């Protein structure tokens, strides 16, 4: 059991019980004016400042507030300052403010936490492995790498350190080099290591690799839960939505946007070859390490529900059409994009990162041959004036052996079954 | 991310709202 309990807070352990009794009894109001009063006593106690933070803590759920919730990550910070705080204790106020702040989204001020945490306990190899994560979640891979090869050069068979470096590693393309500290690191079992991102990776590494032993870890993986199947190895997903890899029109009932879209290709066309000859600076290379080989690039007029203001005044009518279709333009867990491949392309087989989303597809111009989409089972092909649907959540490949450039217009929907509540709370992707 | 899945984490966390 832990030691929270300094000599000082010893000589009013009676008065500290009584307020903490009170908190694990559920009287929250009355613990906290308990646990007020014994920090107004005695300001010097850090049992009494961490039972004020666990209480407003505990309010903070109760009521469901963030900013009650603020006040406990102000006092639990608090308890460090205090004289004479026992190690327990302090690990444990630093540690649930960290985890606060990570709820609030305050994932730079979750990351100063760790970092003070770290340095209050250079031997606690967990507080490394958690300050990694605070530089992953920041998006910070360099640092977060170098936590992680200071934690293995210390416990080298920490699973939940190698998962960790192999992640990073497959994110920096070091895919032979990944496949071990993945592989190694799941079949650690250690906590925080049975987690869908890391057979994803290890899997698809593994594709890009040649071997074989793939699909028994995405099989695997859909034995723990991560994947709806061994094919659909979206992460982000509400269970139930009806999972197939192609769609019909009439099989979304978007029937309206699908006829919109087909009615009106030219149009959508002329203004995307006008943003390729005046402004190829606003198409974008991809930058999600899927392209084996070739010239692959975007240009964004939606992403996230939000739209793109200085990419619709290069494409402005089509953006005014797409307006009068919420089921697109409001989808925060997909985009609106242009899409031209060159020859020479072939994308990785990949997945997205969601199965609450269609993509439609429309083509513009399309090489008579060389180009065609792989969904699951099914290779098809594109046509100018015509939308293809598949569920990007599937896996899918693509082969761009043209004589000339290609150019589609990639629409993301709500997947049809989600209901209104659901594409107004889903958190944005 | 967007086309694909190679982030650690895709959301972002706002507390209870
Ligand atoms: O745009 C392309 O040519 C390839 N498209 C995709 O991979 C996709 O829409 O998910
Ligand atoms: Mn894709």
């Amino acid at each position: 059991k832990p030691k929270l309990l300094n000599k000082f807070d010893k000589t009013i352990k009676a008065e500290l019980d009584a307020a903490e009794k009170l908190r694990k009894r559920g009287k929250i109001e009355e613990a906290v004016n308990a646990f007020k009063e014994l920090v107004r006593k005695y300001p010097q106690s850090p049992r009494a400042r961490y039972g004020k933070a666990q209480c407003e803590d505990d309010l903070a759920e109760k009521r469901r507030s963030n900013e009650v919730l603020r006040g406990a990550i102000e006092t639990y910070q608090e308890v460090a300052s205090l004289p004479d705080v026992p190690a327990d204790l302090l690990k444990l106020s630093l540690k649930r403010r960290s985890d606060r702040q990570q709820f609030l989204g305050h994932m730079r001020g979750s990351l100063l936490t760790l970092q003070r945490l770290v340095q209050l306990f250079p031997n606690d190899t967990s507080l490394k492995n958690d300050l990694g994560v605070g530089y992953l979640l920041i998006g910070d891979n360099d640092n977060a790498k170098k936590v992680y090869e200071e934690v293995l050069s210390v416990t080298p068979n920490d699973g939940f350190a190698k998962v960790h470096y192999g992640f990073i590693l497959k994110a920096q393309n070091k895919i032979a080099e990944s496949i071990p500290y993945l592989k190694e690191g799941i079949e650690s079992g250690d906590p925080g290591t049975d987690d869908g991102r890391f057979y994803f990776h290890l899997g698809d590494a593994m594709q890009r690799v040649g071997n074989k032993e793939a699909y028994k870890w995405y099989e695997l993986g859909h034995k723990r839960g991560h994947f709806a199947s061994v094919w659909q190895r979206s992460l982000y997903n509400v269970n139930g939505l009806k999972a197939q890899p192609w769609w019909t029109p009439k099989e979304t009932g978007y029937t309206e946007l699908v006829k919109s879209l087909e009615r009106n290709w030219k149009l959508i066309r002329d203004e995307g070859l006008a943003v390729m000859d005046k402004a190829k600076g606003l198409f974008l290379p991809e930058d999600e390490n899927l392209r084996e080989k070739g010239d692959w690039s975007q240009f964004t007029l939606w992403q996230q529900g939000r739209r793109n203001e200085n990419a619709c005044k290069g494409a402005p009518k089509t953006c005014t059409l797409l307006e009068k279709f919420p089921e697109t333009t409001g989808c925060r867990r997909g985009q609106i994009k242009y899409s031209i491949m060159h020859p020479g392309t072939h994308v990785w087989p990949h997945t997205g990162p969601t199965n609450c989303r269609l993509r439609m597809h429309l083509g513009l111009v399309i090489p008579k041959e060389g180009c065609k989409i792989r969904c699951a089972n099914e290779t098809k092909t594109w046509e100018e004036g015509k939308v293809l649907i598949f569920d990007d959540s599937f896996e899918h490949e693509v082969w761009q052996d043209a004589s000339s450039f290609r150019l589609i217009f990639i629409v993301d929907v709500w997947h049809p079954e989600l209901t209104p509540q659901q594409r107004r709370s889903l958190p944005a992707i | 991310x967007k086309d694909g899945l190679g982030e650690y984490t895709c959301t972002s966390l706002e507390g209870f709202e």
